């Protein structure tokens, strides 16, 4: 069964590999959003 | 109170928000002048109404 768990670990890896991309996406969004927050406050002031 | 303050907070310099007071004043002055000139037209018409009798 030692040859079986390899797929499992590589699977967890493959899964997380995109979760990181999600993190990047959300980060980029957060940047893009707060950049707007600045403007909103910049108008509000 | 602090919870709502942090929830409705924006990431930006504070000295820029207070500055908006200048813009707001520049936008209020217009309406204030319009009220001056309307209460003035009113006053004038009133004095004419007291001149004719």
């Amino acid at each position: 069964s030692n040859a079986d768990l390899i797929s499992y670990f590589s699977k967890t890896a493959d899964e997380m590999e995109e979760m990181m991309k999600k993190f990047e996406k959300t980060i980029t969004e957060i940047e893009a959003h707060l950049t707007g927050v600045e403007a909103h406050a910049m108008a509000m002031q | 109170d602090v919870d709502t303050y942090l929830s409705n907070l924006q990431t930006k310099t504070t000295l820029s928000m207070i500055a908006d007071g200048l813009e707001r004043s520049a936008r209020d002055f217009d309406a204030f002048l319009e009220e001056n000139v309307t209460l003035e037209w009113e006053a004038q018409r009133k004095r004419i109404y007291q001149h004719f009798g």
